[PDB]
């Protein structure tokens, strides 16, 4: 069985320009567990990103939280790139602070 | 991490005997009782994975609060005389054995007839046979060297429905005599000394 | 077949090497070695699974083991010491990580300082007393085994060519013929009791048999006496 | 409140590249408290909550030895299942295992679990009576006959009804300041034009613990399913959770709609209106 | 606390 990741991109706390925060990319519902997830700042990959320990839901599908400390600015763009065997091309999901 | 009572527990035939074994690590959660006859291999008697387990005349019980394991033997038979090993499983793969509890089931001698008899060599020598005494009689070793006395031993004529205690004494001394062989033991006052 | 082990008994001198062999239960892939001593009880040495060493107890450098493609195992002990005297138990289990370990019958190893003092037993049978027959209508035969060393002996009673267990008691431990001396030889007694009428039938034959385990025929013997090899010593009596 | 302890194990083969990757995680409720990673440097069970760090070295030594034995058994399992399914020796495959227990508000045993999946498909599962098995296909039937003959369910039940709830209750007390806490949702509603005549109302719940929550939309007092959307509850990364629910409404009618949030931390369900 | 007892598929 394979399943396609769901992807949400969001800050840990309400985004305030100039105030330190955490940028999160949450992938869930996917199988097998092999997956690439990167945080992007203006299209460039962020180097120091952490992630939670591999875990799974009651239906055996996996979920992971990727995250990194960041200070949002009015001008800086942020996004999450996800690649997985179920995806024919990589999914990029932009962070939308006013959702 | 496994400490049990060494014994020997002397149990009247048909009685109930119980002993404890304690474990040190509160995370331990798998235990067993093993039986081992002298110089033979340890054999699983019963497992205990939860609060307890009852298998027939045997009953084991894990007091997870007290951190000890118990075994209970109801209507003790002479065949229950053995060493009982308290056994802990760790990590899923490793057994840790306690030093063992020895239990000796004593026969209920209905008609004790304590006597000391002289047996002679089949092919020429003699030996003293203290026999038919109640299981409360203790046979001691002799202070004198060159005087050999064995422990009490229970035999069982199954077909005759008869059990008997005996001990054997022998020496190579001229001054050795069956009337004097067991003088270091408290023997029944009505012991038969046939001339 | 269950768990089997060879040899059953080994008598050796300090400084020698020995090999213990174990064939696990058919279908079992794990084999375990255990050591049972008087001073520390049953202790886990080492486990193999499908040819690979997998868990290790407090096994000494001079101990080494192996599981072969046919899954039998070999335990090799070198530079033997007095302290290595022990019961060595093989065990097997189906799975890698299991508490369901089935034990073999054991190999008994005795390490002596030298073999100067190994001795087979002398075995003698003693007929019932007339006093006991007339007093109890029962008849007790006593078998003595004397002057053996070490104490690897098995005593058995045989009536009319068939081994008996009813009405027999053998001492559980040999006694020291000289308790003050270490290396003292041992004695062992057994009784067999029958009805007076069964002893009185002259067609009944009684034999006390002592299997003694000692030196192998391929052991060096410098002493001035017959070589104390693994042998049976017996004594007999007929009914009367 | 009722409570749960869960252990989750993933083993992924990588033939030619060493032993399988093995990750074990332990949870109380929605709080992770331990992990092990076969590829990490420590080679130890590691604490992931503050209240588990108070356990001494005996606890950590013992959980490390157990979790490493778990990894070795599930490494053998990958090999076994490969044979069961007559699969090539080359490919990567995944064995997952979960076990744990639920307790009620009196912290007494409610139910236990012990179940496996292979390549994301159900393989074998202990049934709710803790005495029988659900085998998902014919390889798993082989396991089930073996486990029935070895009376595996009986030994699992001793853990699930006993040890598992005893240690769950230990963690609930030692960790009471965080495990027995409820963080109430912080709530607000956002609004977006979505067409020339429609708008999206989004009802937000932020910073709540535990993860269980209910977000509902009503129109003129009636619960509304048409044109609503629920996002999966997600971790904030600080131990609390986040969730939103949105509905598309005719523009000019925003004020006939209300969002309704229920959560254990709320003394009374909240009602939000645009 | 982990379960110690392990059984192979």
């Amino acid at each position: 069985i394979q399943r396609t990741p769901k992807i949400q991109v969001y800050s840990r706390h309400p985004a305030e320009n100039g105030k330190s925060n955490f940028l999160n990319c949450y992938v869930s519902g996917f199988h097998p567990s092999d997956i690439e997830v990167d945080l992007l700042k203006n299209g460039e990959r962020i180097e120091k990103v952490e992630h939670s320990d591999l875990s799974f839901s009651k239906d055996w599908s996996f979920y992971l939280l990727y995250y990194t400390e960041f200070t949002p600015t009015e001008k800086d763009e942020y996004a999450c790139r996800v690649n997985h065997v179920t995806l024919s091309q990589p999914k990029i999901v932009k962070w939308d602070r006013d959702m | 991490e496994v400490e049990q009572d060494p014994g020997p527990f002397n149990v009247p035939e048909g009685a109930t005997v119980a002993f404890n074994c304690t474990y040190s690590n509160s995370a331990s959660q798998s235990f067993f009782w093993y039986r081992q006859d002298c110089r033979k291999e340890p054999k699983l008697l019963m497992s205990v994975y939860s609060s307890g387990n009852e298998d027939g005349r045997f009953t084991a019980h894990v007091n997870r609060a007290s951190q000890y394991i118990s075994l209970l033997i109801r209507d003790s038979k002479l065949s229950d005389s053995a060493t009982y090993l308290c056994v802990q499983g760790a990590a899923g793969n490793k057994l840790t054995f306690g030093g063992g509890t020895r239990v000796l089931v004593k026969p209920n001698i209905q008609n004790p007839d304590p006597a000391v008899y002289q047996l002679r060599d089949s092919k020429s020598k003699s030996v003293c046979l203290f026999t038919d005494f109640d299981s409360q009689t203790n046979v001691s070793q002799s202070k004198d060297s060159d005087v050999y006395i064995t422990d009490k031993c229970v035999l069982d004529m199954r077909s005759m429905d008869f059990k008997s205690n005996s001990a054997v004494a022998w020496s190579n001394k001229s001054d050795f005599a069956c009337a004097n062989a067991f003088n270091n033991s408290i023997i029944p006052e009505d012991t038969f000394f046939p001339s | 077949s269950g768990v089997t082990q060879t040899p059953k008994h080994l008598i050796t001198a300090t400084g020698q090497r020995v090999t213990l062999r174990c064939s696990p239960r058919s279908g079992d892939l794990s084999v375990y070695w255990y050591q049972q001593s008087l001073d520390q009880g049953l202790q886990f040495l080492i486990q193999y699974y499908n040819g690979e060493e997998r868990a290790k107890g407090n096994i000494l450098e001079r101990f080494s083991a192996q599981q072969f493609p046919d899954l039998h195992s070999e335990l090799n002990l070198s530079s033997l010491e007095l302290g290595d005297s022990a019961l060595y138990f093989c065990a097997s289990s189906v799975e890698l990580n299991s508490y369901e370990q089935y034990f073999g019958p054991g190999t008994r190893l005795t390490v002596l300082e030298d073999l100067k003092n190994v001795f087979p037993p002398e075995v003698a049978v003693f007929e019932p007393s007339e006093a006991e027959i007339s007093h109890t209508q029962k008849a007790t035969l006593v078998c003595l085994a004397t002057g053996f060393y070490p104490d690897h002996v098995e005593l058995s009673w045989w009536v009319n060519g068939k081994e008996v267990h009813s009405g027999v008691c053998t001492d559980p431990q040999p006694l020291k013929e000289q308790p003050a001396l270490n290396d003292s030889r041992y004695a062992l007694s057994s009784r067999l009791r029958v009805s007076a009428t069964f002893w009185q039938n002259p067609r009944n034959h009684f034999r006390c048999q002592v299997q003694f385990y000692g030196l192998s025929e391929n052991d060096e013997w410098t002493q001035d006496r017959a070589k104390p090899v693994t042998q049976i010593v017996s004594a007999e009596a007929w009914g009367r | 409140g009722s409570h749960s302890m869960r252990y989750f194990f993933t083993s992924v083969s990588r033939p030619g590249r060493g032993e399988p990757r093995f990750i074990a995680v332990g949870y109380v409720d929605d709080t992770q408290f331990v992990r092990f990673d076969s590829d990490a440097a420590s080679q130890r069970m590691e604490p992931r909550a503050p209240w588990i760090e108070q356990e001494g070295p005996e606890y950590w030594d013992g959980e490390t030895r157990k979790v490493k034995a778990h990894s070795q058994t599930h490494r053998v399992d990958l090999g076994t299942l490969r044979g069961y399914y007559n699969q090539s020796e080359a490919g990567s495959h995944t064995v997952q295992r979960m076990y744990g227990c639920d307790v009620g508000s009196d912290w007494r045993f409610l139910r236990g679990y012990h179940q496996y999946a292979y390549d994301g498909k159900d393989y074998i599962a202990l049934k709710e009576d803790l005495r029988s098995w659900t085998a998902a296909d014919m390889a798993a039937q082989t396991t089930k006959h073996k486990w029935e003959a070895a009376h595996v369910a009986e030994q699992l039940r001793a853990y699930l009804e006993g040890t598992c709830v005893e240690w769950l209750r230990r963690y609930l007390e030692n960790g009471k300041e965080t495990l027995q806490r409820t963080d109430a949702p912080k709530t607000h509603m956002t609004h977006h034009a979505v067409s020339d005549h429609e708008a999206t109302l989004r009802c937000w719940a932020l910073s709540f613990y535990p993860a269980e929550i209910t977000l509902t939309w009503q129109r003129d007092g009636e619960d509304q399913t048409q044109d609503t959307e629920l996002v999966e509850t997600r971790p904030a990364g600080d131990g609390t959770f986040q969730k939103w629910a949105a509905v598309v409404v005719p523009s000019g009618q925003e004020q006939r709609y209300t969002c309704h949030v229920q959560h254990e931390g709320l003394p009374k369900p909240l009602t939000l209106r645009w | 606390l982990l379960l110690d007892r392990l059984n192979q598929l």
